[PDB]
Parts: C-alpha cells; structure tokens; sequence
C-alpha cells in the first residue's frame, strides 16, 4: 500500500494520491497489455497503480519504469455524482510527525526487558570470577585457565586463587524481571485472557479494548 | 639486544654479591646459565604460558596458536600474519608455539611484534621477553639463584619480580570488551 | 533505569597501595562488574547493594 | 629541562648514600640508567598506562588514542589535535601511543600539553612526565635502586613515591560528571 | 611578604638540625628549593586543588574557574571580578587556574583576596598561600625534607602539618547552607 | 547458585504452561474456559 505524506488524518481523507505498487510476472503483463517481451521465464516487473487528484477529477494511471500503460479518468462514481477513488483504508494510531504505528509498537520496551533480564541471570549463575590472593603460589599456573576450572564442577584448582562469585545483586534482578512480567500482562494481555463471572470482563475487560 | 649475560650480571649485583662495575667470573657466570635455562624451560612445559593443544601431523602443516607440534619429519612453519576473514592481524600478545621432533624441543613466543626463540639459550643469544623490562627479569632470576651464595634479595625488590611473573600470567595488557547490560 | 544501572556495577576501592596502583584503575572496575573476570590484588569490590 | 641525571642525583642523595652537593661517579650514574630505563619500559608494556588496542596497517595511517601500532614499513604520525565534530580538543591527560617496527619500539605519552618520548632514554635527554613533580619521581626510582647499596628509604618519603604511582594509575585530575539522579 | 627562604629557614630549625638564630648555608638552602617547588607543583597537577576542565581555544579567551588552558598563542587574562547577573563577586576561596603554552606552565590560585603565582618559585619570591599560616606550611615541608638528614619531626608538630593539608583539601571555611527539611 | 537455578527453571515451567497449554487443560466452571480459554485458540 502506497499513499502520500502530508496527510495528517488516519482515515486518508486529506490524501491526494493512493495506489497498489505490486510485483508481477513479465509474462502476465506484456501478454495482457500488448507490450512485447524483454523490454527466459519468470522475470519480474514492477507495475504500479495510481489514483491522483489532478484537477477536480480523479485520474487513474498505471505505469512502470519506462512508459505508461493506461491512463484515464476513473470509471467509478461516488454519492455526489463525480468520479472518485475506490481505495479505502484506516490506520490505528498517528503521531505528531506523521507516523502510523500499530499495537506492537508498544510491548517492545517491556519485552526487551524480559529477554535481556533472563540472559543476564543465566550468565551470572554459572560463572565464578577468580581473584588473586597469594602472589607466589598464584601467578604460577595461569589466569584465564584457572577461572574456567572454578566454574565447572569437575575441576582442579591450584593454590592461591579465591572463587569470589557474584551471587549477590541477583535477588535484585529477580525482583526487576518480575516487575516486567507483570506489566506485560496488564497493558497487553487484557483481551479476555487473564484467568470474574462476566463482570470483570463484560464491563472491565472490553472497555480497555474499545 | 639484551644478551643473556647482561641478566646474570644484573642479577648478581642485584643481590649485592658482586660489586658495582665488575663482571662475574667464569664459574659464576656458567652456573647461572643452567638455572636461567631452567626457568625459561619450565614456563613452556607447564606454567604461565597457557595450556597447549595436542596435534600429530606428518605433512607440510603450518602452526596455529598454542599448539604443541610433535611431528617426526615435517616442515613446521611458524606463521607471521593470520587472516581470519581478511582480518589480517598479528598473533596475540604472549601466545606460544612448541615444535618437537625426535629429541629436540624448539619453543617460541610472540612478545611485542617479534617471535622470541627461548631454546638452547647460550651466553651470547638474546633473552626472550626481556624487552618488556630488564631489571624485573633479573630479580626473578636472582630471587632463588642467590640462595646458593649467602645472600638473599631485599623485600622492596623481591616484590618487583613477583609483578613481572604476574604481568605475563594474566595477559591483561590487551584491551578487552566492557560489561554488556544484557 | 536507576536500579538497572545500580544492579550491574560494583565500584572499586583501593586497599593496598603497593599491589594496587599497579595495574590501572578504570580497567579494574570493569573486571569486577562482569562475571568472566580476572581481578588483580589490592582492590576491593564494594558494591552499592544497599 | 629536567634531565635524566638530575633524577639519579636526586635519587641517590634521597637515600643518603651520596652527600649533599656532590655528584655521583661514573659507575654509579651508569647503573642507575639501566634501571631507570626499566621502570619506564615496564609502564608501557603492562602497567598503569592503560590497556592498548591491536592494529596492523601497512599504509599512511595516523594513530589514535591507546593504540599499539605494529606496522613494518609505514609513516605513523602522532596526532596533535583531534576534531570530534569540530570539538577541536587536545588528547586526554596520560594516554599513550606505541609504534613498533621490526625491532625498534618508540613509546609516547601526552602529559600536560606535550608528547613526551620515553624511549632510548640517554643521560642527557629529558625525563618523561617529571614536570608533574621532580622529588616524587626520584623517590619511586630510589625505592628499589637503593637496595643494591646498603641503605633503604625512610617511611615518610617512601609513601611519597606511592602517591606518584597512584596519581598516574587513576587519571583523576580531569574533571568528570556528577551523579545524575536517573 | 613571607619569602621562600623564610620557610626553609623555619623548616630546618623545626626539625632541629640548624640551631635557633642561625641561617642555612648555600648547599642546604638550594636543595630545599627543588623539593619545595615539587610540593607546590604536585598540587596543581593532581592533588587537593580540585579537578580541572579541559579547553582549547586560540582566541582572546578569558579564563573561568578551575579551567586548564592549553592554548598555543593567545592572550589569557585571569579575571579579577565575576558578574553573575550583577552578583559582582570575587572568585571562591582556593580555586585554581592553569595556563599552558608550548612548554611553560603558569599556575594560579586565589587565596584571601589575591591571586598567588606559584610557578618558577625562586629564593626571593613570596610563597603562595602562606598567609593562612606560616609555621604550618614549614611543617609540611620539613616532614619529608628532614629525611635526607638524620632527624625527623616530633609527633606534636607532625599532626600540625596534616591539619594544614586538610584545611585546603576541604575548603570548609566558606559558609554554606543549612539542612532544608524538604 | 543452585537456588538461583531452581528459581530460573520454575520460571520456564510456568511460561510453557501459559502460552502453550491453554486448550482446556489447565486444571472455572465453564467461564474461565468458555470465554477465557477458547478465545486464545481462536
């Protein structure tokens, strides 16, 4: 679908032109409008319809990358008698500068905070960072080889290294994921999927999706 | 070119057994070679130069990082550049390569843009990875070599040598990535 | 966003000014805040989990 | 211009081994050069001058901050000014640049409006980053250099040198932003 | 006008190495200048004189508070009065200004109604911020300067000098606002 | 860090029952399934 900018309204009343802008097969275009081929099989072209208000009338035109194919006054009338467009459409929400977002423009910021606050905890509850304590018995084996021996349960650890794990500030993460598993259920997952007996959904659930 | 005998001369007057300006004799500077060989040879075997990977190929194989080659008759070439998808980089700082024929070990180590050699270390050849510091490598040498004489190292310069051993046991010079907030 | 910033970072204080003051300062506290880290001696991970 | 031999003269009469007003001899002020070279060379390798970033370019590359250049034949120019979107600033305080050809390292460091040089440090050339303090850099030098002689530094001036090492290990001079109340 | 040599004369007879009433000699009162220069120069670099703000302007710029000017050719004028919306005030107590040309640093500090100068501090020029106390600044000087001689400062007057260093590390003289009960 | 794993498996045994195992296998009396269960499988 293909409309103009500078159309503030979500019913497309203020629009000047609207069209369909498709991809077709080159067989089923040239052998439909008399254009000769390659101007192989399954070659794709880019024909595009267009309903432009050119003066008081509505011109219908359809063209491609070179030349037009047909162009005439639109055949369909309206309730006033004058020729108009048949294309009709509607958007969900509008912004100050002309954006057309939907419903899942929201539920992205509260949904990247469930996927990310889950992979942080899985990374933090398997790894034990290793600090050096005695710089004579330590500084002897290695550094990066030793902390991979602390994080797996079948390991041998040399002397002088201390397994200081980050099993703190994880109860601050569980209480911060569970604040975003609950908002994602309260702004989005209202449409009669929450489980009262036809009162907390007949007047309380269907008025937020009105 | 910091020779091997500059370390043994700096190591002995570090522990204040030879005076300032005089050089060691023949029997002193030839027992220190066998013990300075021993510390370099006990770093590639099992020490702070990282774990190694076994391989056995009898072909024209070229070596990778941290790979102990135990071939019998072959042409093992240490790489200079590495192309990881046109990421034509030099090897990492302090990563070793061992090649072992029938009875001759030849270790290698890449420290600051150059492959040091570190085997059959004679009295004229340069010491490996002594460009990073010269008076730190002569304090790790003379820490236990001074015990055959009477003296021992003072504590302000003993802990200098335990910094040099930990500066190559961590490889913390190369910058790495930040925390992520995943 | 204050709590997300405060529950991933552990500010590092200096304790022993001989083994510390040796590696770096800003490189060390980025090794405390990530779980796959190596920490040099002399630095103490005092976090703000209060 | 604070020369290298002013530090070794201040360092030796700091540890009260040479008297006040007399200068060191030839053998004393030429062993101190090799150990004052070693502390400056062990600060760019892996020490308080920050982590470094690997790069390998054989072109007319100009260096960035904290970047260890390991090119073989090239023209590496250290920048004087940096334009980050017409924010024509000087580089940050204490950020280093290394350029490494085949066998010659040339380190660099920007301390108070000037690129210090800090390589092949002879007895006449100026010492890097000694404009910040002169009697603090001669106490970190003479802390472990005095151990070859009999003496050692007193504790009121030993902790002066551990402040200078921590004044460049933190880079806390440049003002930074306040807490935010986000 | 408290000269520089009044501090070194008061500092030496503080640590009871010169007697009462006699003056230091030439070699004694010229080694104390290089170390009294070093403590004043290590206070503007990174010390209790507060963090500084970077700027690079090649124009007729006039300096603000706590701003380290690193211009190359310019006319940098230290302000005397500041008009913050007809609040024509003097600058705050102990706030510094640095101006750095090619190789010459000129620090500044405003202590009690006057911009002290604190650079290239010769044996005749007045000492900066010694009007606040004279016998406290000679105890912070002689605390570590006495270690080259045999003696050291007694503990009743050592803690006098650690009060003067903390009296300028806090800037607690200027009155500030009460708690608020918000 | 095993009580941190039990509290992280039991967060995935509960989501797997809430997105998938709605089709009238959860056990109200023909109200939490006649208008609440059969509208997610519509």
């Amino acid at each position: 679908f293909f409309h103009d900018p500078r159309s503030r309204e979500l019913d497309f009343s203020d629009a000047r032109f609207k069209g369909v802008a498709k991809w077709r097969f080159a067989d089923e275009v040239g052998m439909e409008y008399g254009i000769k081929g390659e101007i192989s099989k399954l070659r794709r072209v880019f024909v595009v319809e267009m309903y432009v208000r050119w003066n008081g009338v509505w011109i219908r035109a359809l063209f491609w990358g070179r030349g037009i194919l047909e162009m005439s006054v639109s055949a369909y009338l309206d309730r006033n008698g004058k020729p108009t467009c048949p294309i009709e459409a509607r958007s969900c929400y509008i912004d100050r500068e002309n954006r057309r977002y939907g419903e899942v423009r929201d539920l992205r910021s509260p949904q990247d905070a469930i996927n990310k606050r889950e992979s942080k905890l899985l990374h933090m509850l398997n790894n034990r960072q290793a600090i050096a304590t005695n710089p004579e018995y330590a500084y002897n084996s290695d550094a990066e080889m030793v902390r991979k021996e602390m994080s797996k349960p079948d390991g041998i650890i040399p002397p002088g290294w201390q397994p200081a794990s980050m099993t703190d500030l994880a109860n601050g993460q569980f209480a911060l994921l569970s604040s975003a598993r609950e908002f994602i259920q309260r702004i989005g997952q209202n449409p009669s999927v929450l489980a009262r007996a036809q009162l907390a959904r007949q007047q309380a659930g269907m008025v937020d999706s009105a | 070119m910091i020779t091997c005998r500059d370390i043994i001369t700096l190591g002995l007057q570090q522990a204040r057994v030879v005076p300032l300006g005089r050089e060691p004799k023949a029997k002193e500077a030839d027992a220190g070679l066998t013990v300075l060989q021993s510390i370099y040879d006990s770093m590639f075997a099992d020490g702070p130069l990282g774990p190694f990977t076994e391989v056995y190929a009898t072909s024209a194989y070229t070596a990778q990082e941290n790979e102990r080659i135990v071939t019998n008759g072959a042409a093992i070439t240490i790489p200079q550049t590495i192309t990881e998808g046109n990421e034509t980089r030099k090897p990492y700082d302090l990563t070793a390569i061992i090649v072992i024929n029938g009875a001759a070990q030849e270790n290698h180590v890449f420290s600051l843009g150059r492959w040091q050699t570190a085997h059959d270390l004679t009295l004229n050849s340069e010491a490996p990875l002594a460009e990073r510091d010269k008076a730190g490598l002569a304090a790790l040498f003379a820490m236990e070599f001074a015990e055959m004489f009477g003296a021992e190292l003072p504590p302000r310069t003993t802990a200098r040598g335990f910094r040099f051993k930990g500066a190559i046991s961590q490889k913390l010079a190369t910058k790495r990535d930040d925390p992520v907030y995943y």
